[PDB]
């Protein structure tokens, strides 16, 4: 109404290959021999850099990867070759119909090879100690692919964990993940040894970190 | 050439929200001046302008909900939203349209705001030190609202090996944590710092990573 309509939802990409990303309109974007349909880039924690304008000129400062065709309700966003920066969500951008609009946005993922996850586990420290209170913290970190699990487990025995996983990396291709288990000062005082594991692809068998208060 | 978003970060329901874009080295009444939002959903949605000279463009829908003002003196544009709800909790933009692109080619950084009836609390910022070559720390973020929080290394200085989680909502409050990863030999042979910054708090914090 117009309604921008972009494909696929997300595609994974080889470092080296080829990411084409389309964009249907409603009804045409053209006026005065030209496509008011724009291309961005986004990624979490910043906002969209204007990738193409008006279907196909580059905007100053961005790569030449980046290729922009297409006419009327008919665009494509090209990225060839594909280098590790360039994981985010694409949106393309009308603003020649009432009323402007985004798409919906596609997801590009790079692919990588798989790879295994450093584990760091940390004590709480002794200004929380200091008041009620106590987090033991791991880091999974610079891990590939996405999927992976934790436990925690206390003296031994396996409520009051966390999880957050970042985006894929913007170097590296990577994803982390965080995990954080929560307890009292008089919980966690009662016992000695503490542990979480992290199981993944990568390995048959978990990667354990590990500590005695 | 320049755009700073500013206004409170935790607005309740039903008030009014009210943004600045600043504008540093090019006049207002050289070009279009634009309001975009990015939902938690991750959809964006265009809100509108004012042109240079004066004139609006408003999102239909949002039509008899926003107005936007400017002041030809501070270089300086305006948002004003009525009457708001859970479903305005965005991160906001300012961005440009200039005659060069006609896209929208310069985009201030974004400025969240929380539109809920909880209340502001300020983090508290835990140093994380273990208890090999390369070397793991970290800083926990816990126990704060709304959303959201910085954290730097070394004022900004470090920032190759880093990891900052996103946060997570748990019993109305917020917790984050940060890792970095230096030589084993850079720490503690040199100060590792990190930086919380949590404005609708206003707190700044910094924390040295201390061992044992």
């Amino acid at each position: 109404n117009i309604v921008l309509t972009q494909s696929p939802v997300s595609l994974a990409v080889s470092l080296g290959q080829r990411a084409t990303i389309s964009c249907r309109a409603s009804e045409s974007v053209d006026g005065y021999g030209n496509s008011f349909l724009h291309w961005f880039q986004q990624k979490p924690g910043q906002p969209p850099k204007l990738l193409i304008y008006l279907a196909s000129n580059l905007n100053s400062g961005v790569p030449a990867r980046f290729s922009g065709s297409g006419s009327r309700t008919d665009f494509t966003l090209t990225i060839d070759p594909v280098e590790a920066d360039d994981a985010a969500t694409y949106y393309c951008q009308q603003n020649n119909v009432d009323p402007w609009t985004f798409g919906g946005g596609t997801k590009l993922e790079i692919k990588r090879a798989d790879a295994a996850p450093t584990v760091s586990i940390f004590p709480p420290s002794s200004e929380q100690l200091t008041s009620g209170g106590a987090s033991v913290v791991c880091f999974l970190n610079n891990f590939y692919p996405k999927d992976i699990n934790v436990k925690w487990k206390i003296d031994g025995s396996e409520n009051g964990v966390l999880n957050s996983w970042t985006d894929q990396d913007s170097k590296d291709s990577t994803y982390s993940m965080s995990s954080t288990l929560t307890l009292t000062k008089d919980e966690y005082e009662r016992h000695n040894s503490y542990t979480c594991e992290a199981t993944h692809k990568t390995s048959t068998s978990p990667i354990v970190k590990s500590f005695n208060r | 050439v320049q755009l700073q978003e500013s206004g409170p970060s935790l607005v309740k329901p039903s008030q009014t929200l009210s943004l600045t874009c600043s504008v540093t080295g090019d006049s207002i009444t050289s070009g279009y001046w634009n309001w975009i939002r990015k939902f938690p959903g991750n959809k964006l949605e265009y809100m509108g302008y004012i042109s240079y000279s004066g004139s609006t463009y408003y999102n239909l829908s949002l039509r008899s909900r926003i107005s936007i003002t400017r002041d030809t003196s501070k270089n300086q544009y305006y948002l004003q939203l009525n009457s708001v709800t859970t479903e305005d909790t965005a991160t906001y933009y300012c961005a440009l349209i200039t005659t060069t692109t006609y896209a929208m080619d310069y985009w201030g950084q974004g400025t969240s705001v929380t539109v809920s009836s909880a209340k502001t609390t300020p983090p508290s910022v835990y140093p994380l030190a273990p208890g090999n070559s390369m070397v793991t720390l970290g800083c926990l973020v816990k126990g704060y609202f709304p959303e959201p929080v910085t954290v730097t290394w070394n004022s900004g200085s470090l920032s190759s090996g880093v990891h900052t989680f996103p946060a997570v909502l748990q019993s109305d409050l917020y917790t984050l944590s940060s890792s970095v990863t230096v030589p084993s030999s850079t720490w503690p042979s040199e100060t590792v710092t990190c930086n919380v910054a949590h404005p609708a708090s206003s707190t700044k914090v910094d924390k040295k990573i201390v061992p044992r």
